[PDB]
């Protein structure tokens, strides 16, 4: 069971970081792309990817 | 030192007159694009004046 366990915890970690500001002002990619110009809009998702 | 403070709710508006009208001249803002005030749309604005 163990394994199991370990497993779905990583994939529970992974997922759950993505409701992550890293950083940003927003979390979700659609919404700091929606409400930026491109050229700082460029910064931001460049925290979110790194 | 005695700034007023007005509430802006349960209202439809269209950032565009603001920003290319040529008498507002001083414009800068912190965290959002001029041009896309227009589909970004909030719970509630706070207008202070001085």
């Amino acid at each position: 069971q163990d394994v199991v366990n370990q497993n779905a915890q990583a994939l529970n970690t992974l997922v759950k970081q993505l409701s992550s500001n890293f950083g940003a002002i927003s979390s979700v990619l659609n919404d700091i792309l929606s409400r930026l110009d491109p050229p700082e809009a460029e910064v931001q998702i460049d925290r979110l990817i790194t | 030192y005695a700034w007023n403070r007005k509430r802006i709710s349960n209202c439809v508006a269209d950032y565009s007159v603001l920003y290319n009208s040529a008498s507002f001249s001083t414009f800068k803002c912190y965290g959002v694009s001029p041009t896309k005030l227009n589909d970004l749309c909030f719970t509630n604005v706070y207008a202070d004046s001085f």
